[PDB]
């Protein structure tokens, strides 16, 4: 995967996962219960700057919803 | 589904249902009051029964 392509594709994936979490939140507002029976806790995504070795910048990773 | 009784859980299934169709139009057959008409040929009924 070419470097700048990697950066922008990581951005696409991260934005998509953020939107999917937001859609789940917006749909599950007013949801009495989960499967086992527990509140539906609203979900958020965590963005971190990717490429831990080198340049301290480049791409976004969305690990740990 | 199956209620395990391990957790307090909702008995969730799903049935929707429809409609309120009228099923009957009952005739409440009680003795009405009497009104005097002074007419000789007129007559009312105490208790049940119908003129044929």
């Amino acid at each position: 995967l070419l470097n700048i392509f990697d950066i922008a594709g990581s951005a696409l994936a991260a934005q998509s996962k953020r939107l999917n979490v937001a859609a789940s939140n917006l749909a599950n507002a007013d949801s009495v219960t989960g499967p086992d029976g527990q509140p539906y806790r609203a979900k958020q995504v965590v963005f971190q700057v990717d490429a831990a070795p080198g340049q301290a910048t480049g791409g976004v990773k969305v690990a740990s919803v | 589904g199956a209620q395990s009784s391990e957790q307090t859980t909702l008995p969730s299934g799903l049935q929707i249902g429809t409609g309120v169709r009228p099923v009957a139009t009952e005739r409440l057959h009680s003795q009405g009051n009497l009104s005097q008409t002074n007419n000789s040929k007129d007559v009312a009924i105490k208790g049940q029964g119908f003129f044929q």
